[PDB]
This record gives structure tokens, sequence and C-alpha cells, in this order.
RNA sequence: UGAGAAGCAUGCUGGAGGUAUCAGAAGUGCGAAUGCUGACGUGAGUAACGACAAAACGGGUGAAAAACCCGUUCGCCGAAAGACCAAGGGUUCCAGUCCAACGUUAAUCGGGGCUGGGUGAGUCGACCCCUAAGGCGAGGCCGAAAGGCGUAGUCGAUGGGA
RNA sequence: GAACCCACUGUCGUUGAAAAGCCAGGGGAUGACUUGUGGAUAGGGGUGAAAGGCUAAUCAAGCCUGGUGAUAGCUGGUUCU
RNA sequence: CUCCGGGGAGGCGGCAAAUAUCCUUUGAUCCGGAGAUGUCUGAAUGGGGGAACCCACCUACUUUAAGGUAGGUAUUGCAACAUGAAUACAUAGUGUUGCAAGGCGAACGAGGGGAAGUGAAACAUCUCAGUACCCUUAGGAAAAGAAAUCAAUUGAGAUUCCCUCAGUAGCGGCGAGCGAACGGGGAUCAGCCCAUUAAGUUAUGUGUGUUUUAGUGGAACGCUCUGGGAAGUGCGAACGUAGAGGGUGAUAUUCCCGUACACGAAAGGGCACACAUAAUGAUGACGAGUAGGGCGAGGCACGUGAAACCUUGUCUGAAUAUGGGGGGACCAUCCUCCAAGGCUAAAUACUCCUGACUGACCGAUAGUGAACCAGUACCGUGAGGGAAAGGCGAAAAGAACCCCU
């Protein structure tokens, strides 16, 4: 995923940033709730903000 | 000299000395043959799942110094050595040189 | 009868504590004797 | 501290002896002293913590020398 | 206030008999939030991501417990809870 | 078996090391030091079970009830043995469940073990503004060094301010 | 004369309920009074209506760590044939 | 989390199993190198404070409500600029910007202060001892160092360290004790400058060499007996530039990991040499309040002694190369050196650390206080004091099911 979210620019990773947030936030409520029976999602979605993060400061 | 998840082997000793069998899987220094090593769990029933135990055979881990890779040809123990042929490194019978035959 | 020790946090804290250790050059010590000691709390 | 300006003369330890030799630690003092010295080429009173030895180089090199030499040393005259 | 903030600052909800009562009958909605979270975080953070309008917003530190398990001790962590309540019949 | 410190053989237990001869080095031999550490005896099933306000019975649960629950009686405190706040403590608070250890007895009970709950503020308190004793203290004065004191200031409630 | 602050007599207790108490009596109780909170004085120093009293159950020189394995013409002990 | 390199069948850290979701030959986990992020306290530095908390100000951008993002705001010293009293010029003072410092940490170094127990069979001179301790402050070492030095056939030739001289010469209530030098043998060797200013040292950049931080290949054993299990018994083979070591169900060169040996680097670090540019050496140009003297002390093996020599708290005070210092009171003669200005590597001292290797060192009351969740539990207001506690089995195969309770 990596290579796909570096070939975007900055305003579209800015965005998605925002998306991969509130989803994160959803996730959270859904286990919560316990509606939730997958798990993986919450660390996949943890790691792409990282991701997101670092390819934003490295193309500023 | 290295043994996968695949391979046939011979055990050279223990008190399955003698028998062969299909590697199941490699962790650390032991090494699981399908078929050879069992013992007997007495496996107590489970509340919450239900599932009444009972008495169950399941293979063991033996060390993997005391099996060898079985040579189809020979039907014999035999060691494993290492070659670059062509770019790619292959395992080969230190008997007769052969590679290594995928099962 | 009453006896010697009578808790109160404020005094404790105002006498045994970091600043009232880091104030003077042997409180300073007394603290740099403790990590090379390795105390797990250094003060009350 | 009682340290000379000119010199740099400070007390220093040394021994009472006492006929039976008994020996007990003392010290020694400078002379020192505050004076008023005029600076011509500034117009003012300088004061100076300095010594009697100080006073007799100062009379021997003259004020504007000293004070030059005390200032090179990064003294705040 | 920002977006990052606003997703952070709502952490769950509380299942208890007092939670269910104050939901079922007085329209109040209890929350885990962010031990560092303010009144004012808390009712924007429901606004924007519920859509409802909240009435007023009660806040209570709960501090953790320690317990010997097995050998050592541990201490759990303080909780904040929220009691949010909404205008007329929302949620 | 030898004069001795000791040696040799072998039954049982034990389950992986031991070591002739001749040399070489020593943390080389314990009964005492009101010796040091751990374990265990005698006293002895002896003294004691912590305010002389006081208990009795019916029913319940339970493996088991003088001590727990419900009920009917009796008694004690009532300027505290009742109801609160500060300090101090920190979950001991509530519910379910368990009885090995803790409770000077038993315990179904508990401030005990385990699991889950519980503390909602513009008006209460703190925070905040203000200062006392006192503390620290830019420059400064003093002192072998460390440092002492102190000006402008800045803190400091046990007091003033919706 | 109650609260509060003391501590004159006696029995009990003395491996105590308590490393200073209980009980029955006793003294002061608007004053040189009692008391909370927060401060100041540090060891040949402090403080003392003065007993060498008190200075964290320790006082004719507090406690802790170093000099330090102080010194002891003294006492004890010193291991197989 | 990202990139580069290595590696090639498994993995989602340990106590600590088990389960679920999963990841991975389109290259996972893992190993090495380089980046990104990096809350709060603590020198803590915006103010304060009972450490991990309370309260702020200014500027720019952004929101529409009671906010968000980024930056700046400590003190002191130095420099530049501006401003600026008594007081006329000035100065003090004040402000802004830039640069630097503070704190921590083993031992060794240098410097400022400095005991007593003890011994003398008592004790004061003396000893302990410039030791313990307190304080300030460097470097990889530091300090010292190129003769106003020794020697005494007129010779040696900077400093530092080791052996000897020698427990000698001496000092000493001539007690207890303290204790040299000359000369000789070694380690290491090196000199260069004071105003057009030297050796050297430190930074930066480039080049060469070397080393270091992952890794790859790596020989050769069968049968038989005892046995739960073979590496052990018996018989016969193979490798050796590999018979170091560890593991494997008992004791293995040939079962496994390795070992000898042969290779290996995208990228980064250390050191050496050479060149280039800064700086520094270097406010110093042959040394006057100096040498010497009187008084009081300190250091010299040397305790006032016949006491030379060095340092100076106090009072004084030259000559200045036809000059001056020393040769242990002092004089003469001889010999020797040139103070009152500097820089300088090695031989020497040490171990908080990193890697490899070793032990007639210990083996759970031993060895670190601590083999184990130890500076912990526990004790104390505090400084501080300070434990006990290792072993199922080769493999959990850790005892399904029945019976008493
Ligand atoms: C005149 C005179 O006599 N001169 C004699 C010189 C003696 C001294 N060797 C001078 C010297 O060279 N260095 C030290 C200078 C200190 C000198 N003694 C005077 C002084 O400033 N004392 C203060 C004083 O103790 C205290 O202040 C108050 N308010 O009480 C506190 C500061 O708040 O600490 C000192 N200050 C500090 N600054 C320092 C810092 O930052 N780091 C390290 C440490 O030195 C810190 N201490
Ligand atoms: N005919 C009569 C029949 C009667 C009938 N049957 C009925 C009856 O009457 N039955 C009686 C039942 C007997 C008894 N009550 C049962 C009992 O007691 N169970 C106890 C069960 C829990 C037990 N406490 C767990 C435990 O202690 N774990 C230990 C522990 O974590 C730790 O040890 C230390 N040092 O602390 C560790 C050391 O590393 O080892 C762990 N363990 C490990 N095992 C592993 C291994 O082997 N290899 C690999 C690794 O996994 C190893 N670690």
């Amino acid at each position: 995923k990596t290579k796909d979210l570096r070939e975007k620019s900055v305003e579209e990773l800015k965005a998605l940033l925002d998306e991969q947030q509130l989803n994160q936030f959803r996730l959270r409520m859904a286990k919560a709730t316990g509606q939730l029976g997958k798990s993986h999602e919450v660390q996949v979605a943890r790691k792409t903000i990282a991701r997101i993060k670092t390819l934003l400061t490295e193309k500023q | 000299a290295k043994i996968k998840k695949g391979d046939q082997v011979i055990v050279i000793a223990g008190k399955e000395k003698g028998k062969q069998g299909t590697v199941l899987s490699v962790s650390e220094d032991r090494v699981k043959v399908e078929g050879l090593n069992l013992v007997k769990k007495h496996q107590k029933p489970n509340r919450v799942t239900g599932a009444e135990g009972g008495i169950v055979t399941q293979e063991a881990s033996l060390h993997i110094s005391n099996v060898a890779i079985l040579n189809a040809t020979t039907q014999k123990a035999d060691r494993v050595g290492y070659q670059v042929i062509d770019g790619v490194k292959t395992r080969v019978y230190k008997s007769t040189g052969e590679s290594v035959a995928v099962a | 009868m009453k006896r010697t020790f009578q808790p109160s946090e404020l005094k404790r804290k105002r006498v045994h504590g970091f600043r009232a250790r880091m104030a003077t050059k042997a409180g300073r010590q007394v603290l740099a004797r403790r990590r090379a000691k390795g105390r797990h709390s250094l003060t009350v | 501290s009682k340290v000379c300006q000119v010199t740099g003369k400070r007390p220093v330890v040394g021994n009472n002896v006492s006929h039976a030799n008994n020996k007990t630690k003392r010290r020694f003092e400078p002379n020192l002293h505050h004076h008023r010295f005029w600076l011509e080429s500034e117009k003012r009173f300088v004061r100076l913590r300095l010594t009697t030895k100080g006073m007799r180089i100062i009379d021997k090199l003259g004020i504007e020398k000293v004070v030059a030499d005390l200032r090179a040393q990064g003294q705040k005259i | 206030m920002n977006n990052e903030r606003i997703y952070q600052v709502l952490k769950g909800p509380v299942f208890s008999e007092k939670a269910q009562v104050l939901g079922d009958t007085a329209g109040v909605q209890v929350f885990k939030v962010d031990i560092n979270a303010t009144k004012l975080e808390i009712k924007k953070a429901v606004e924007k991501l519920f859509g409802v309008e909240v009435v007023k917003v009660n806040t209570t530190i709960t501090k953790g417990k320690t317990k010997r398990f097995g050998r050592t001790l541990g201490r759990r962590s303080d909780v904040k809870k929220a009691y949010v309540t909404l205008k007329a019949g929302q949620d």
C-alpha cells in the first residue's frame, strides 16, 4: 500500500489522512459496542495513518 | 543442511529409529513427523466449549539432529549440501550429488 | 499516648521533598548517592 | 573576598609555634584597604581595594599604567 | 479544535445498569472519554460525530484499582466518564 | 584388615560421573568462643483467648449454626458507645460468588480471596486575586572555595475577596 | 464546680489491654490559661520559671556514614593420628 | 513508520500456555546501515511550584464564537547597535540582535583547605600524614620539560618512569621513628620561538591506505551387543591447513551448530598519511618593586641546628655583561650557568565501557548485597540500613475415566 500512497500528491494524502482517522474512530466504536468480529482492520488503519504521516513529512 | 516442511525423512535415533515419514513442521531445533513419535494426551473436558475430553493420540516433536532426509534413489539416510547451479542455491545429496527431490 | 510520628503531607514534602533536596548541594549529593545505589524511589 | 586588585595577594596559611613547639593553624592576611585615586584621563575617582605594596607599585608606574594593566586582565574598573 | 482531536476524544460507551437506566428514561448517553478531554471538547465531538443536540455534559474521574495478580502488584489506569444529556427526543 | 588417623569387599537405595601411582598447591580435619544461619525439642496440651453492657428461643440456609439471615423477647449507650467536618488512610464503599490462609474458637459471615459496578457542580471545596510569620532572591555587600546576608521583587494560610 | 489541662495518695497490673495504664479519690479551671495550622533556633551547638531537663520510646555531648579490620600488657576460643 | 543491503520458510516480543483474527515465496518474521516520529518531569531556561502540576504574554495563519496550528519569551559573560542621569561634555544605567556557558558521570591528573583514633609500652616535641575527608577544575592522559642544573681526573648535558646505589650519608624528647643524593644500568628520545613572529596543535574539504558495523560455502560411519534411549561394547572404514567448543534420550572428528580454510558490502563509522583553506601557538620583542635583605612562617630525608637552597604574609630594596646566580655558615681562588617571557610528542597513571581469549578462582550458608521481577520485600521522619528465595521428566507424555468426600 506504501507505493499506492506514494504516487498520490500532498492534497490527496491530507484528505486520506482525515478519512482514515474517521474510519479508525468508527472501528473503535464498533469494537467497543461488540459488533466487530474481525479485529485486524484496526491495526491496518493504525498502520495506514502512520504511513500517510511518514509520506507527508517525506514530501514536505 | 536444512530440513524443510515438506521433506521425506528417516529417523536415525530414538525409539522410532528406522522409520520414515513426512515432516509436518520445523520450529527451533525440533521437528514433527506424521505418524511417528505418538503420545497419548488425557484431554480434560472443556466447560465453556463443551467438547468432552478423552484420550487422544498426537505426534510429539523430535530433535532435528535425530532425523535425516531420505534419498529416494537409494532409500538410505543422507546429509545435505548446497550447490550454486545456474544462479540459484540448491540442496544436494552428499552421497551422489543429485539435487534433492521436491516432495 | 501521643507517639512521635504525626503525619502531614505538606510538611513531609517541604522538608524531605525533591525540590528541597535540589535546593542545596548536600541534598544534590544525597540524590547522587541514591541514584548510584539504584534506589527505586529517590524522595518521599 | 580579601584579594588585592593590583598584586593578587590573598590570605595564606601557616602555624603559630609555641615555646614548647606546639603548632596550631593560623592565617597571614594582607595589608588590604580601600583607596580613591584620581584618574585624569577619565576625570573621575576610581576606588580600589589594594595593599600597601600595591600603592608602592602605583607610585612606581603611575595610576594610568596600572589601571590599563588591570583592565587588560578583565577587571571592570 | 481539529478533526484529529475530535476523533480522539471519545473512546467508547459504558455498559452498566446505571447507564442503561439513564439511557432508557432520561435521554442520557454515558461515554468513556480521554482523560484530558474537556466538557466543551466532548460536546463538540458528540455533536459532530452523532448529529444530535447536547444540553449539558457532566464528567467524573474514577481512579484505577491496584490488585495483586499472581506474585506482582499491578495498577489499572484512571477512567473518565461523561454523562451527555440530549435535547428532547434524540438517540 | 592394620598400632592409629583409616583401608578393602559386598547387599539395598541412587541415576552420571569417578579416578590408581608418583609429584605439586592448599579456603585441609570442630564440641565448646553467653560463636553465625536454618530446622526441631523441654516447659505442655500448661498460661491465655484483650474492659464483668447480657443474653433466650422459633424458623431458614447449609456437610456442619452459641456467633450468619428473618422473627419474638431481654439488656446497654444516649454531651456519646448517636450525627457531621478537617487531618490521615486509599477502594476498606455496593452486588454476586468462595472458605484453604487472615479473624486469638467454628463460620454458611467479614474491613479475607475472586469478578463486576460505583464518586455527575457557575453557587460546596480546591484552583484563582491578596497579603502574615517565614523562605528564596536580579543587581549588591561580605567570605580561602563551598558559601552568609540582603535591595527591587517573588512565593508562602492557619487570615481578606461573587 | 463540668468540658479541657494536669498528676498528690492507694489497690491492681509488672511474659500488662498498655515499652508508663485502669479504677477510686485529688489540683487548676479568665489566665504567668489551654489548643489547631504554618514557621525559626542544630550537637560542645540549640532551648531550659534550672531537674543536667529536653533536642523523634536514644542524651554529662543526638543520629547516620566514613577514618576503621581504632587500640586492648584483659577475658574467651583455637578442629586428624 | 520509510529507504537500502543480507537471508529464504516461517511468523504475530517474554513470564506463558491456549485460542481468535491473521501475515507471508508478488520475499513475511529476523539481521545490519541510514532516515522519520519522539508526551510530561528533570540543568529545565516564559512566571510559579509540594518533580512529573498551576498560570501566562507576543507575532503570523486559520475558525465563529469562548478555539486550533507554527514560532518567540530564563540568567550570566562577550560583541555590535540604539538609547541614556546627578552634570556642561561624558560616564554610570537601560534595551535589541548574535554567539557561548551552566548539568550528569567510574578511576587516573592538577590545585585550594586538612583531622583523630594509633605508636612512642604514660604524654605535650615527634608519629599517624599531607593519609581520611571537604572544595574547584581538565585531558585522553595530566603534570614536568630544554640548566641563572649537576659534577669536581675538569667532566656530564631538557623532562618523565624502572633497577641499583642503600636502610648507606644524615635527621631525631639522638627516643619511637623518618630517610637522601652523587655515580652506574635500562625505557623513550626532540626541540622550537618573543612583534615582516617558529616547531607544534585544532577544525574543514579532497585523495590514498587500513579497520569496523549483516553474511556465504565449508570434509568424512557402517554393521553388531547391552539398553527406555548409544555417542558405550566388538569388528572394520573415511576426513584432517577441520581432533577448539556446544548440543543431541548415557561418553560423537565423520547426527546437528560449528571449527581450519576460502569468499563477501547499498550504506555508515574509526584511525593513518598527503595536499588545500581557516584559526591558534602569539597582548609576547632578553624580562625592577625583580634578585638580595630585616621580622614571622612553610618546603626541602634535614625538628634552628655550624643550616646553605626554594616559597612569601609584613617592612624594604640593587647591579644591569668591565654585570649577575650557584658550588650546604663564611672568605679568597677556580669551575660552571644566565632568573625576573613562552610553546613542545614518547617512555608514565587508570577502567564507567566495547570485542576476543584465559584461570591448580566459587559452585546456591560459596561466589557480587542480588544465579530467582534485588538495592526489591522489610525497617526508619530522614540521611541511611538491608534480606530470604536455583533443580519433575529426554519429551508434559502434567494423570481421560471410576470410587470415598
Ligand atoms: N491414582 C490417583 C488419581 C487421582 C485422580 N487423578 C484425581 C486427583 O486426585 N488428581 C490430583 C491432581 C494433582 C495436582 N493437584 C495437579 C496440579 O497440581 N496441577 C498444577 C497445574 C498448574 C501449575 N501450577 C502451573 C505451573 O506451576 N507451571 C510451571 C510454572 O509456570 C513455572 O514453574 C516455576 N518454577 O514456578 C515454570 C518453570 O519454568 O514451569 C511451568 N510448567 C511447565 N510445564 C512445562 C514443561 O514441562 N515444558 C515446557 C514449559 O511449558 C514447562 N513449564
